[PDB]
């Protein structure tokens, strides 16, 4: 069929897949592990098929699909059957990532193209978003996520500093969160937290904290560093998930739903699964 | 969000395939507003409420000239916003025969 | 965008930027002259609403937005507005401005106080941001701005001095009161509607001043239940003060309003207040008014 599966990933009821694969198709699967009917197949784009994501049920199952033709071409099912409910193009140049937000942070959908430059708009039915655009990194950004939870303001004013955070991941080795001001022009930049030599690749926050926020950034330096936060709102320090050059190239570095368990896709068609270990630092489950 | 459902997702089933006959399906659509709050209704109706005084104006037979003009103004805004939704678009049609 | 094109200047004064371009007064200095003429300008005998529009100072729409953009006007075949004015103002535009308002101000890229105030100027809903924390006064003030601005719309689009032209963005011409205004105020709202200061607030408008007067007198027979003697008339003391002294003058306005009986009851509860304290010098000026 396919001789290579580039990335592939789950709707919200674990029903249908969405397979990324390289021939220009997103074939929508349906999952039963292994074994999948085909239902149907989306040919329309140029080149790889580097992701694809699915909607948080609240708006809609749509499917935003991005290629290295450097547009967001959204799909979906009307009447049972896919059609294009929408286009974007405000940054050309290869869309890396395409990513919906959660339930609370609303509808927003990540662009994050590879001239240096994020978009982040709304879906609409009525149409209109406002063009809000910041820039992150400024040689490209490889991918990029949805920052953890939202926040709470307290005060009279709720939603107001913090926030929609959105993480990033350049290609010149440099790993930061957000925080969206209204009051400073730009998203203020946090801190630049450089401990890589090669281009940043993966990036995930894990939808499970305890005392600190951990922060997968992988990288092509063939090593994943883990950016736990101190007390959640401290700092950024240094915790190795492995000192060494692994005899891998790394990818992916995707968490679980629950717990810190951390799966590695390595060079040789291995997936690792780390889990942190007796000290601080992280040791293979397998 | 309830609200949300039935109006930017997929039009009424019961002022679309409702029988025009008897219209027995349509007050289904009725009463079940009088199962649904009224200790509180206008701080949830402003979509689900051109759906009320529609019902009531037709159903029940409550015209009177002031009660036509306010559904008419609001349904030029309400057939402005889901002309374009799917199903929602078919129902304004109904309505509007009716 | 002058600064660089690709990798040019890096200075932002002017003749450090193209020597074309002279250098502007701008900066500390027009902050420096801008009070100098604020000093000025609270000086009238109306230093009150000067000294506000004398700050709005700098950009156009600070001041500019409150110097009005204005519905027609002409005195010269109108001699009614002829001694009010001397020469012809207003935009007759004013209508198409007041829908193109609507459409910015509902969406982000300014602060979220100035979109409120745009959208409520032109007779909308002001924007999602702000609207979720006004209280009970503040929803309240939104929704009577609407009936006014519907009614008279209504009134000049039939003498035709309001087109199609104007219409970028439709407004309903739909019937309203304020009956209907309380009930929306009051399901968004409901312990603030309940507040006591506030229930006499609402019945002013509607007229509703002989009924409420009754109402009192049914609660105070209810009293001598236990949960009644307990509470729901020692909770709001000072309401009850206030209901004494406007039946006295609603009754002499025209005692067949509302009852003497009526009047009379809500006396003997003003009493109760003036027994607490251990007053009854006063009570014969009451007694009269009974």
């Amino acid at each position: 069929h396919n001789e290579l599966i580039h990335d592939a990933v789950l709707d919200y009821y674990g029903k249908r897949l969405a397979t990324c694969s390289s021939d220009k198709t997103i074939k929508i699967f349906e999952v039963e592990g292994e074994t999948h009917k085909l239902i149907d197949t989306l040919t329309g784009h140029e080149g790889p098929v580097w992701r694809v994501d699915w909607a948080h049920p609240k708006f809609g199952t749509i499917l935003a699909s991005c290629s290295y033709d450097g547009k967001v071409l959204i799909w979906k099912e009307e009447n049972g059957r896919w059609s294009q409910i929408a286009v974007h193009a405000v940054h050309s140049a290869s869309v890396n990532s395409v990513q919906w937000a959660p339930h609370e942070y609303g509808p927003l959908l990540l662009v994050a193209s590879s001239d240096g430059k994020v978009s982040v708009v709304e879906f609409k039915e009525n149409g209109t978003t406002s063009p809000i655009i910041i820039d992150a990194h400024a040689i490209g950004v490889n991918s990029a996520s949805w920052a953890p939870a939202t926040i709470e303001e307290d005060g009279e004013h709720n939603g107001t500093k913090e926030s929609r955070k959105f993480v990033t991941g350049g290609a010149d080795n440099l790993v930061k969160i957000w925080k969206y001001n209204s009051d400073a022009q730009t998203y203020v930049l946090e801190s630049t937290l450089e401990g890589h030599s090669d281009w940043v690749r993966d990036v995930a926050w894990s939808p499970t904290v305890l005392l600190r926020s951990y922060l997968a950034s992988v990288s092509q330096d063939r090593t994943c560093i883990i950016w736990t936060q101190d007390n959640e709102q401290g700092p950024w320090k240094k915790t190795l998930l492995k000192e060494e050059k692994f005899p891998d190239v790394l990818w992916r570095a995707s968490w679980s739903l629950s717990g810190n368990v951390l799966a590695l896709s390595g060079g040789d068609n291995k997936v690792t699964l780390w889990k942190e270990n007796l000290e601080g630092k992280w040791e293979p489950a397998g | 969000l309830a609200e949300m459902a039935i109006v930017t997702s997929l039009g009424p089933r019961l002022l679309l395939s409702n029988n025009p006959v008897q219209n027995n399906e349509l007050k289904t659509l009725r009463e079940i507003l009088n199962e649904f709050p009224d200790s509180e209704r206008d701080k949830w109706s402003v979509s689900i409420n051109v759906f009320e005084v529609y019902l009531k104006l037709v159903l029940d037979n409550v015209e009177t000239q002031e009660t036509i003009d306010s559904l008419i103004s609001g349904m030029k805004i309400f057939y402005d916003q889901y002309k374009h939704c799917r199903e929602v678009a078919a129902c304004c049609n109904v309505m509007s025969q009716e | 965008s002058i600064t660089s094109g690709g990798l040019k200047s890096c200075d932002l004064d002017f003749p450090l930027r193209e020597n074309t371009n002279v250098l502007d007064v701008k900066d500390k200095e027009e902050d420096h002259i801008f009070f100098k003429y604020i000093y000025e300008l609270i000086l009238a005998g109306a230093i009150d609403e000067a000294l506000e529009e004398a700050k709005l100072s700098d950009n156009i729409s600070i001041c500019m937005i409150l110097c009005g953009i204005q519905e027609y006007l002409n005195p010269v075949i109108d001699t009614q507005i002829a001694n009010e004015f001397n020469t012809q103002q207003g935009i007759k535009k004013h209508s198409l401005w007041r829908r193109t308002v609507y459409s910015l101000s509902q969406q982000a890229g300014l602060d979220p106080y100035e979109r409120a105030i745009y959208s409520y100027l032109s007779g909308a809903i002001p924007n999602q941001e702000v609207l979720q924390y006004s209280d009970w006064e503040s929803d309240l003030h939104i929704h009577l701005n609407q009936i006014l601005q519907t009614e008279i719309e209504n009134y000049l689009l039939e003498n035709n001095q309001v087109g199609t032209d104007e219409l970028i963005l439709p407004l309903p011409s739909h019937a309203l009161t304020v009956q209907e205004v309380l009930n929306r105020v009051a399901s968004r709202h409901p312990s603030e509607s309940e507040h006591p200061i506030r229930v006499l607030m609402a019945s002013v408008i509607l007229d509703s001043l002989p009924s409420v007067i009754h109402s009192s007198v049914e609660m105070l027979l209810d009293v001598v239940k236990g949960t009644e003697a307990s509470n729901d008339i020692i909770d709001k003391p000072y309401l009850l003060r206030i209901v004494t002294h406007l039946a006295i003058c609603l009754d002499i306005i025209n005692p067949g309003s509302v009852e003497e009986v009526d009047k009379s009851k809500l006396i003997t509860t003003y009493i109760s207040l003036l027994k607490l304290q251990g007053l009854y010098e006063n009570i014969p000026i009451y007694a009269t008014f009974l």
